[PDB]
């Protein structure tokens, strides 16, 4: 996250950290995700696309730091990994960038509720907040597009939703953005999501609930003027989610 | 106690 503040998981108790193990000893961070229900985490397909070997990923819930433990964290293995059929990547966007990870503990259980682990709510069929709404994104991605490491402490920032009309202007992303995507940016292009933030949530309040309105998917650069962050529009994937959960 | 989605 460029800008933003550092936080603890208490503040985003549904954020999931996904890592990959290597035959060598190291585990590296891949992407973020969100807990939907006790056994399911939702993220983005582009995060798994190149190495869809579920057995090598580890999911941690209740984690405030990246490579050091937090008291209360839970570790899970990926029992099922569901990527989207119709996922496509072009010279910028990712289409149908949503994925589901069913988690299993080494003891055979799914997540347990704590002060650091909670589920986020899903929206109702094609129901989104209006452009202008301030939503928050959270993650462990880069703080500067030029960095080559990720922060050790979790970060969060608030961004506002912008309309499709604004985002599809030729000097923004043109028709690279579709109705199944959403764009969010800071009015003064100061904060934004970036590499390493993929998969994590864009949360907004809808009808009184903190709802997962988007999943970090792509953007041109990070915090670039007229280059909003694009997210997968969850409200449009509800049928797909349902058929699997 | 039990999950209550969106509750911090
Ligand atoms: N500007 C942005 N919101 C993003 C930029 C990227 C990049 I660069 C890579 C992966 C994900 C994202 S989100």
């Amino acid at each position: 996250i460029i800008g933003g503040e550092f936080t603890t998981i208490e503040n985003q108790p549904w954020f999931a950290a996904i890592y990959r193990r290597h035959r060598g000893g190291s585990v590296t961070y891949v992407c973020g995700g969100s807990l939907m229900s006790p056994c399911w985490v939702i993220s983005a397909t582009h995060c798994f696309i190149d190495y869809p070997k579920k057995e090598d990923y580890i999911v941690y819930l209740g984690r405030s730091r990246l490579n050091s433990n937090t008291q209360g964290e839970m570790k899970f293995e990926v029992e099922n990994l569901i990527l989207h059929k119709d996922y496509s990547a072009d010279t910028l966007a990712h289409h149908n960038d949503i994925a589901l990870l069913k988690i299993r503990s080494k003891e055979g259980r799914c997540a347990q509720p704590s002060r650091t682990i909670q589920t986020i709510c899903l929206p109702s069929m094609y129901n989104d907040p209006q452009f202008g709404t301030s939503c928050e994104i959270t993650g462990f991605g880069k703080e500067a597009s030029t960095d080559y490491l990720y922060p050790e402490q979790l970060k969060m920032t608030v961004v506002k939703l912008i309309s499709h009309r604004e985002c599809q202007q030729p000097h923004y992303y043109g028709s690279e953005v579709t109705t199944k995507m959403l764009c969010a940016a800071d009015p003064q292009w100061k904060t934004d999501a970036c590499q390493g933030d993929s998969g994590g949530p864009l949360v907004c309040s809808l009808q009184g609930r903190m709802t997962l309105t988007g999943i970090v998917s792509w953007g041109r650069g990070c915090a670039l003027k007229d280059k909003p962050g694009v997210y997968t529009r969850v409200s449009h994937f509800l049928p797909w989610i349902r058929s699997h959960t | 106690l039990k999950f209550q989605c969106g509750q911090k």
